[PDB]
Order: C-alpha cells, then structure tokens, then sequence
RNA sequence: CCUGAAAAUGGAUGGCGCUCAAGCGUGUUACCUAUACUCUACCGUCAGGGUUGAUAUGAUGCCCUGACGAGUAGGCAGGCG
RNA sequence: AUAUGUAAGAAGUCCUUGUUACUUAAUUGAACGUGGACAUUUGAAUGAAGAGCUUUUAGUGGGCCAUUUUUGGUAAGCAG
RNA sequence: AUACUGCCAGCUGGGACUGAGGACUGCGACGUAAGUCAAGGAUGCUGGCAUAAUGGUUAUAUGCCGCCCGUCUUGAAACACGGACCAAGGAGUCUAACGUCUAUGCGAGUGUUUGGGUGUAAAACCCAUACGCGUAAUGAAAGUGAACGUAGGUUGGGGCCUCGCAAGAGGUGCACAAUCGACCGAUCCUGAUGUCUUCGGAUGGAUUUGAGUAAGAGCAUAGCUGUUGGGACCCGAAAGAU
C-alpha cells in the first residue's frame, strides 16, 4: 500500500512535509541514544526515569531453568481438571475420592492462593505451595502434597 | 467578517457509521438506527453509538462479570445486554439461567450460558423480543484496564508504567527511581 | 551575532487558545498532607461509623 | 420559502397581527388628545428666560 | 547577575507598618481555623517562620489541613495555560479570616429566614440580588431651590 | 377514522381561539403604550404647574449596534461584544439597562453605537429582521407558531408579546432577548451623517450614546 | 536521538549487516528437495524403516 | 504670511495646475465607491433533523434544514493520473 | 487609575444524635455521617453556533512592526 | 396658524435587480356562508427569429488593473541566489525491532507455514509435545507472593425497574472519574506457642514504598502515522585508511 501514504499527498508540496525553516537534514539531534546525559536528558528523565546507572548485583552464567517456577492460583486450579469429570468431582464433593491434581504436569512451579475454590476436598501434587493456597485447600478438604 | 467565538466547520468528535466493513454490523446499525428514531426509548440509543463504538472501546465482559450483574437483586431476570464480547471465565463455577444478548460469544461463554440453561441471543433477537430495550441491563466490560492505558499520563511522580521492552534488574531501576542512584522520579 | 533574549508576547494568547479553565473541583478531596495523628482518627472513625451504619440497616 | 416582510404585505401584516386591521379602520396612528389648558408656573418661566 | 532569590523584591511587601512594627496582638492567635474556612493570606514581616511566598501574599485560599502552630492552605496557581492546586503551611500570623464568605453566610441566614416568612403569608419575597436598577420617575420642586444660574469663568493666571 | 377535515375544522376553530386573545392582548397593549405615554407627558405638565420639574424615569431599556469591524479588537471590549452577541459589524441587541449592563457598555463605547429605542423603532425591528433562536438554528419568526412554540412557558404568545416584552422590560426580558437572534441590521441608507464614525457622538462622530437618536439611525439602518 | 514517550529499542545493525542477510527463499524448494532424499534412501534401503 | 531657510543628474502638495483657491480654520449637506454590511441565486463544509414504503431504487438512498467559507509551516480527508 | 486573589449555594444552610485509639476537665471539641425542614425565584448580570477531556503526532523554538509604559544612548530605519 | 421634532398597522407615484421552489397539505385576508385572493418563491398576453441571431472558442483593439518564478528570510520585483531552451531520467524507500490508533479472527488464551503430511511440484490444503507473548507481582537478592466483607464503604454515574393525566420520587446501578479502606511484595518495627537456644516468625503495626490484587484481555495478522539502527528523502566536503 505504498499508494495510501503520505509520500503520494505530498507530490507537489516543496518541502513534503518536514518544513523550509528547520528542514529534513541527516541527524541534527545525535545517532541513537546520543546525548542522553546532556541535550536528551530531559527525556530521559520524564520518560525513562532509571535509565543511567547500575542497582543490583551481577549473576554470572544465569540459567533460567533454574528459576523457572510458573505460578498457578487456586481460582485456576480447579482448570486442571478435564471438563467431563469436572463436574462429576464438584458435585460428588467427597473425601477419600477427591481428584488429583499433578500441577507439574500441568506446567506449573508454585501453586498461590487467590482464593475461593469450591468445598471440593483434592489432592493437589505441587513443587511449591504458599501458606494461603495450603490453608485454602485444606478448608476446603483436600491435601497439598510436595513432589519433585 | 464574523468574529468566531468557536472553531469553524468542527466535526461532531464522536462515531457514527462504524468503521468496520461488516455487512451483518451494518445491518444491526441499520435496525437500531430506526429503533433509536421511531421508539424514543433511550435503550435503542445507548445500543446504537455502542454499535458504532470500536474494539478498545468494547472491551469482554465475562460470564463472571454478567453472574455479578445478576446478582444485583432485582436484576436476576432481566435480560444481560454486552454490545461486544462474552468470554468465558473458570474462576466462577456457577452461572444462572439468564438470557444474554451480545454481538459475539466465545465457544466457552456460550456453552457455559446454554448448559446453565438460559439463552445466548444476537442483538437483532433482543430487539425483536425487547423492542424498547424492556427489563435489560447493559454491561460494559473494564476499559481503562487495558495494557496500553497503564502507560498513559507518564511523568515523574505519576507512577503509570513505564513504556519499556525488557523488565527486571539494570532496566530502569537506577538514577531517577531511588534516592540512592540521585533522586527519586 | 546577538538574538532576541525574552519576551512573553504571544504567551497569553496562546494559553487562552484553549488555555485557563479552572481545576477541575472533587467532592471529597485527598488526605494527603493532612496530619497523620489526624488521619489515624479518622480510618478509626469512618470504620466505627460503617460498622453502625451495617448494623442499623444491613 | 420566501421571507415576507410584515411593515409591507398587509397579508402577512394581518397573519402577524389581527389587531393590525382595527389598528387601521379607527386610525390610531393619528389619534386625536383631549384638550385641557392646564397654566404652568410664571417662575418656571421666569427662570427659562433668565439670564 | 541576576537574583531571584525567596524573599526577592519584597521589601515593601512584608515592610510592616507605620506605628505597627513589635509584637502582635493576641486576638491573631486566638482566632481558630477550621477546615474548609477561606482565609485571606498577608505574611507579618515580623515573623519569619511559616512565612507565605510573595506570590501568596494577598491570596485568598481554603483549609485543608491544622497542625499545631500553623494551617494548611488550599491555593488555585495559574501555570501557564492552567491552574495549579498548592499547598500552604502558613502560620496564623500570616493567616486571617476572609469576610467575604462571612458576607455570604450572612446572606443565606437572611434567605432562610425571608423564605419562612414567605412560607407564612406568600408575599413575593423575592430572594435573588438585583442590580443597581436606573432611577425612577420623580419630581423636584423649587421652594426656597430656585435654580442657581452658574457661568464658565473668566481665565486669571492666580500666581 | 378519516380525519381528512373533522381535525382540520378543528384546528382552525383553535387557531381562532388563539387569533382572538392575540387581538385582545394587542389591543390592551397599545392602551398601555398610550396611557404611559400620555401619563408621562400629563405628569410633566402637572410639575410644570406646579412650579417643579418632572425628572423622567431613567431609560430601562437601551439598543446598541455594533459600529467596529472584528479587527484590531483588544480583549476585554472583545469579550465584552461577544456577551452582548454583537459578534459582526451593523449587528444589534436588546440591553436591559442596569448597573452591569451599564458598565459593560461603557466597556465597548468605541465600538458600539447605542441609545434608547422608541415601541416604534423596536416594532419595525422585529416585524422585518425578526428571527429566534430555535434548537441552535435561525428561523425568521414570520409566524406567531413559533414564537408561542418557544415562548409559551412565559406567556409570550405573538410577535407583539415578545415585541411588547422587549419594551416594557419585563420579568421574562432575558428570556425573550435571547431567543431573539442577534439583529442583522444595513448599513444607514442615508449614511451616518458624519464624516468620520470613530469619534464620539458628542465629538462629531458616531460611537457611543445617541440617547434617542438611535432611533433614527437604526430605522435608517432597517 | 530521542524523542517521545516510546521504549529504549536496540537495533543492533550498525555493522553491515546487508552483505549477512540470508532470506529464506529455499524453504519450498528445500523441503521438496528434503522428502526427494527420504524417499532416494528409502528406495535405497528398500526393506529398512 | 514673510526673514531666519545653504548641496551637489532635472523633479515633484502624486501630476497638471490652483490665488473671494482647486490654500488654511470651521460649519451644515449632497454625491462617489471595498472581496465590508443587508437581501437573493448557486457551490462546498459543518451541525441538527425527517424518512420502513405492495413493485420503480445497492437508508449518510431521498429529503427538510440553519450556520459558516482568508491562510504560510503543518495535519487530515475526498479524489485525478 | 489600570491590572489582580476569593465568594455570590443542593458537595448548600439549621436540630435529643452516631463513630473514633485524635482532642477535651468533661458526649466538651474535630472530622465523617444516619435520620429530618427547604418547588416552581436553588439565592447577582450577560453569554454559552454543546460540556469534561483522553491518546497520539506535525511544524515551530532567527522574528519584526504599531498608539502606550519604559531602560541604555546625543541620537538612529539603534539596542533592550 | 407655521416651524422643528416624533409617530401613522397614512395615501399617491417614478426606476432598478431577482423569479429560487414545482402532485393538493400551512398560517391568514375578503358582506362571517359555497368561493376568491397580493396568503409556505411568476405568472398572463404578444412579437421577431429558428439562425451563427444568442452564446462558446479564438486573435486583435479598447478602459482599468497586472514587477519573475523558485528559495532562504523579520522583510524579495530586487543592485540576493538557481534558472538560454526542449525532451527523457530525477529525490521520505525497503528492512529489523517497536509506540498510538483502527479493522479482523479467536479469546484466558493466542500464533499452522522451524518442521512434518500432502499437492493440480515455491501455491494450496492439513498436523503440536514445544516456543514466544499473555494469564502475578515485588525485591539488589535470598525469597515471599494477591477476598476481615454481597471483591468493601462514600460521591457522582448512562441504562434498566416501580411509578400518579403533564412534576419529579424511589430502587438497582455496568463503564468511568474522586476519595476512604482491605489484600500481595519491598522497607522499618513489636516479636507467641515451640525450639538443632538460635533458629523458625505466629500476632500486631508504621506521615514509608511498587511498573501490583480487588469477576482476567490478550495473542496474531493487516493499514495509516510516529521512532530508532541501517546509504536511509536526493546531491554535496576539507579529510582518514588499505
């Protein structure tokens, strides 16, 4: 669509649109990030506040396999289930059948507990639960138990 | 000469005949722009400048969203109107038998609606059945809770999230945003 | 080659192109800056008074 | 369509204003006054002419 | 160069008075602000802290906030195209009560009380303020008021 | 149902209802313009007689035309002039005289030429340059439809109601004023009788106050 | 330089990357030319899996 | 009004020319003419509306309208090749 | 003198009250309220060819000239 | 009596420009009757020609106007610069990564096209365990990680519900804005039963703080515009290297 740009209105206009004072020139401000600290600073500084400068500390060979640990919430936990048998196990809501869910399988790393499962009792298999999450499932009957 | 106290030749500065090129829209604005005439009910109106409104600006409202708008007590038979999108939502596991008329629904949200036991019905369906919009209740998702929006209006001591492509540690978290790097925004 | 120092020409009628309506004004205005002991009263205050208020009419 | 001006269009005159036809036939643009010859004060005029 | 400091061209400003330079009286201190009060802003030159900006002398603003010494100030700031909200911890000594709301409160009393009268009889009481109105007909006599001729008068140097 | 002339027959019996309490309202207008007249000119004499001087009721209402182009306006006179609605050259309004309206005058003199209009000068405007104010849009009143469709709330149910109002400044003088469109007036078909327009009236020119020789300028501007 | 609200990009084409740009126009070709060798060793292996 | 009052190509109350002026001060009045004002026609823009009718009409289709229109840098839109 | 801050209401005006860890010698105050009395004039004028803005981006960032107030300079079609 | 002012919904003329609209509709006027009319826009009568007569184009003449364009500039006809002429060519492009907006598909998901199958041999068309982005934040990091409640209270809210013959009352109030809170992370604190007696950190907080929670909105494709790196709108150095 090279026929629906500007360029094309702008056949016949001297300048195309960049002005006949302060004209298109090659870089008049700088390349990049030029001037950052001196005559872009005030760019910086409203739009990227943090910008210069070092924080924390370094990490040498950083593997995010090591960190990988998606979280799942207990309002998606009960997802895990297939829909078919999803409604079997909330309205048969019963200890000593209660479903199992293997998290890690599923895909996720820690398990945290955004609150209101059902009082459906499970036994969720996770690598890392949070207090809230643990203390939502057994109110609600089930178990967390620690895998790896 | 005529001294202008207002901007001259100044467009209306809202939609009318949305810019979508849907044949099956164009039909829905054709039959509310005759409902919003000839029937002066204020429903047939709000549901024609929805219809012109744009894809940001009718964002999902979730099964969810329409369960809490049922629950509105006086409100659980009234019929649930989304100019837009109903999407499902697992995070609830209960929904009512209501009559919900929208634009489109998400395979979920209409399974959910159906096997709950109400209907999911076209707005041309809401308008024969409900000429003057009777006993509706308009839902409206949550606008200003897009990603884009979290950006608007960023200046110092405003905290609106930066625009930046890569998050975390020696990305923007240095001179400007703690007083031990200078100041602090 | 000296230049123009100053002027504020033009500068009013620039804000007054769309310029100097007042603040827009709120019912209920921020606490912020307002005395803290103050504003510990009053979390206490504004609590007490709704848990009346559920009580009376729930 | 078409403005007409009232002042002319004695139609239009009386379609603005049915009192415009009584107006006319007694003639109250020039309606005569009562006269009753009431004296001014001589020091009225007596401080007219002063000098 | 050029200074602009805190306290620049103020010397006339916050000069205090003639025959009222010293200690200030105590009816200052032992008037009570309360929030939402509109007080009128004229810094004492004679204390300086809590001291309002040039700017603020002769502002009128609303409480927002009472500390111990001092009240906060609500102040409507025109920056550029617009108004900007600023906040004020100005001593009492710099603060006073503005009358203009008082006026007005003054006024609502007297609306109140013409409105129960007016729901008593129903007179017309006509609550809303009117315009210096153009005067009516009257009629000027001349007893003992004979006009008075009066004539340009010749040119004298007087010097 | 046909209706084809039941409601017509209809309408036409109410259309000479409402033509009937024009002819009366008009009819008790024009005694009033004739008794204040007439009361005016007796109370002089009477004073005269009686060796004192009868002061006239200050004007209550004032018309003012617009005598500048939109050039070279400062501020304050500008905005002024576009509260009064006198937004182009050889336009008029309405004043009701008081304080305020005084001193909004006094404001834009250069600008303006004003004075006291007469029951004759103020019905020749609204007979010819009559247009309201309805829904944004100017309509040439040309009817007394709608003038009662925009003015019933008030009572003003013909041009001379609302022509009536104008003079005899009333309660809803705001009202009728405004929903009478700024008057687009001529230029003078005699021309302005002077040399040079931007002096004062009293200078020889033509801004200002012509207490009641507007009336003679606006009927040769009409 | 800078300029508006807008993230920091880094384009890293300041070398001359035109003469290393490899356009993938073969993908077709290529894959015709990948199912011509599994069927070529196939019928050379007749029996094999 | 005159003296005071001298600069260089020939020379400019704009020119011709004007002397109870066609000069100066003042005062009515008539008259002339801007793309201004008033009123009409038409063009476009904006806006506020009407319009579901058995065929002969792809409903911003047809229609009622009121106001408005300068423009560099610049923006946007409808189009022409 | 000119210019300039604020106010001219429904987020408003008046009552055994209700809350609090603040405050008071003290249910005295302070703040926020529930329950009550205010209509055809809801508390000056004029206007309001709609009001509140949200995002985003162009060009521009040499200016110059009036009547006025004014600085330097003898002054300048000077400089500010 | 005349002046001079003012008014007349007072009378009598002489000229000019315009005639928009086009199937009944309206408001009025005429002895108050069927009808007429100057009343929501010109009709009636008559003549000449039917042609270059009107008109179009074109050249000239006449009256009045009219400086040479482009450019930089406060200011250009300029005694500023480029331009003797004509033809053809000639200058915001494409890409990687993105911002706002818009359209579309699906939607707590989304993206087939690295590959594989197939094919009417670069097209179709078909196939995910993965991966990217999103669905969790916060802290430098160890780490911890989002309901005291109808996902809260208050003000305002479109729409809907109940309404008497035209007021306006009540109820429910999504989006969104203002405010007071609650929850998660960080910081500073107080630290319970217990105990690898130094650990775990319950409980209660704090004019502190976060790009958070508080019934998800995103992913992908395309388009204008804007950004950065690239020859980077086109032409242009003095130089520097091998």
């Amino acid at each position: 669509p090279s026929r629906f740009t500007k360029t094309r209105k702008h056949r016949g206009h001297v300048s195309a649109g960049k002005g006949r004072i302060g004209k298109h020139r090659k870089h008049p401000g700088g390349r990049g990030m030029a001037g950052g600290q001196h005559h872009h600073r005030i760019n910086m500084d409203k739009y990227h506040p943090g910008y210069f400068g070092k924080v924390g500390m370094r990490y040498f060979h950083k593997q995010q396999a090591h960190f990988w640990k998606p979280v799942l919430n207990l309002d998606k936990l009960w997802t895990l289930i297939p829909e078919d048998k999803r409604d079997q196990y909330l309205k048969s809501a019963s200890k000593e059948t209660a479903p199992v869910i293997d998290t890690l399988a599923a895909g996720y790393g820690k398990i945290l507990g955004k609150g209101r499962i059902p009082n459906v009792p499970v036994i969720v298999k996770a690598r890392f639960v949070s207090k809230l999450a643990e203390e939502k499932i057994r109110a609600a009957g089930g178990v967390v138990e620690l895998i790896a | 000469g005529i001294d202008h106290t207002s901007k001259q030749h100044k467009r209306s500065g809202h939609r009318t005949a949305p810019k979508s090129d849907n044949v099956y829209l164009k039909l829905l604005v054709k039959l509310y722009t005759f409902l919003a005439r000839r029937t002066d009910a204020p429903f047939n109106k709000v549901v024609l400048k929805a219809l012109f409104l744009s894809k940001i600006n009718r964002p999902p409202v979730s099964v969810s969203r329409i369960a809490r708008a049922l629950k509105q007590e006086g409100a659980a038979n009234k019929t649930v109107v989304v100019v837009g999108t109903v999407t499902d939502d697992a995070r609830i596991f209960e929904f009512p038998k209501t009559t919900v008329a929208a634009l489109r629904f998400t395979a979920g949200a209409r399974a959910k609606i159906v096997k709950a036991g109400g209907e999911c019905i076209t707005l041309d369906q809401l308008a024969v059945r409900a000429p003057k919009g009777q006993n509706t209740l308009i839902l409206r998702g949550p606008r200003n809770s897009r990603e884009a929006v979290r950006h608007f209006g960023m200046g110092p001591h405003k905290g609106k999230a930066p625009r930046i492509l890569s998050t975390g540690r020696k990305f923007e978290r240095a001179r400007g945003r703690r007083r031990s790097k200078g100041f602090k925004v | 080659a000296k230049s123009k120092n100053h002027t504020a020409h033009n500068q009013t009628r620039k804000a007054h192109r769309n310029g100097i309506k007042k603040p827009k004004t709120y019912k209920y205005p921020s606490l912020k800056g307002v005395d803290p002991k103050f504003r510990r009263n009053h979390k206490h205050a504004l609590h007490g008074t709704a848990k009346a208020l559920a009580a009376a009419k729930k | 369509v078409l403005k007409k001006n009232p002042l002319k269009n004695k139609q239009v005159l009386l379609r603005l204003n049915p009192y415009a036809k009584v107006f006319a036939a007694e003639k109250l643009g020039s309606k005569k006054a009562e006269k009753t010859g009431t004296k001014p004060a001589a020091v009225f005029t007596e401080t007219l002419k002063h000098d | 160069g050029k200074s602009h400091g805190y306290r620049s061209r103020t010397r006339y400003m916050f000069q205090r008075d003639f025959r009222k330079h010293g200690a200030v009286h105590l009816s200052t201190y032992l008037k009570v602000y309360k929030v939402g009060d509109i007080v009128d802003i004229k810094a004492n030159g004679s204390i300086q802290k809590g001291m309002p900006h040039k700017f603020y002398q002769g502002k009128t603003g609303v409480v927002y906030n009472v500390t111990k010494s001092s009240v906060g100030v609500i102040i409507n700031k025109m920056v550029g195209n617009r108004y900007l909200e600023k906040r004020l911890n100005l001593r009492v000594e710099h603060i006073k009560h503005s009358k203009c709301r008082q006026e007005f409160l003054e006024r609502v009393k007297a609306n109140a009380a013409k409105r129960a009268e007016a729901k008593a009889q129903g007179v017309a009481v006509q609550l809303k303020r009117q315009p210096a109105q153009p005067r009516e007909s009257r009629i000027v006599s001349t007893e003992g008021n004979v006009p008075q001729t009066l004539a340009p008068v010749p040119y004298e140097t007087f010097i | 149902a046909e209706q084809v002339a039941a409601e017509r027959a209809a309408r036409k019996a109410a259309n000479k209802e409402k033509r009937a309490i024009i002819l009366e309202r008009n009819a008790a207008y024009q005694k009033e313009y004739e008794t204040a007249e007439r009361n005016i000119i007796q109370a002089k004499r009477d004073a005269k007689a009686a060796g004192s001087y009868y002061v006239e009721a200050q004007h209550k209402l004032v018309f003012v035309v617009r005598i500048k182009g939109i050039n070279k306006i400062p501020p304050k006179p500008r905005k002024v002039l576009q509260l009064l609605r006198l937004t182009r050259i050889n336009s008029g309004t309405f004043v009701k005289v008081t304080k305020a309206t005084l001193e909004l005058l006094k404001l834009i003199e250069p600008y303006v030429a004003y004075g006291y209009p007469s029951y004759s000068t103020i019905r020749q405007l609204v007979y010819k340059r009559g247009f309201g104010k309805i829904n944004k849009q100017r309509v040439p009143l040309s009817d007394n439809a709608i003038i009662e469709a925009n003015l019933g709330k008030y009572g003003i149910l013909s041009i001379d109601d609302l022509i009536h109002e104008i003079i005899t400044v009333g309660p809803h003088f705001k009202q009728a004023n405004n929903f009478l469109w700024p008057f687009k007036l001529s230029n003078p078909s005699g021309g302005w009788g002077v040399p040079r327009k931007f002096k004062h009236f009293i200078q020889g020119g033509s801004f200002g106050n012509r207490e009641e020789f507007i009336n003679k300028l606006v009927k040769s501007m009409n | 330089a800078i300029s508006k609200n807008l993230p920091i990009l880094k384009n890293h084409f300041r070398k001359h990357w035109q003469e290393r740009v490899k356009v993938h126009f073969d993908q077709a070709g290529k894959k015709v030319s990948r199912r011509n060798a599994r069927a070529t060793r196939a019928a050379k292996i007749a029996p094999r899996p």
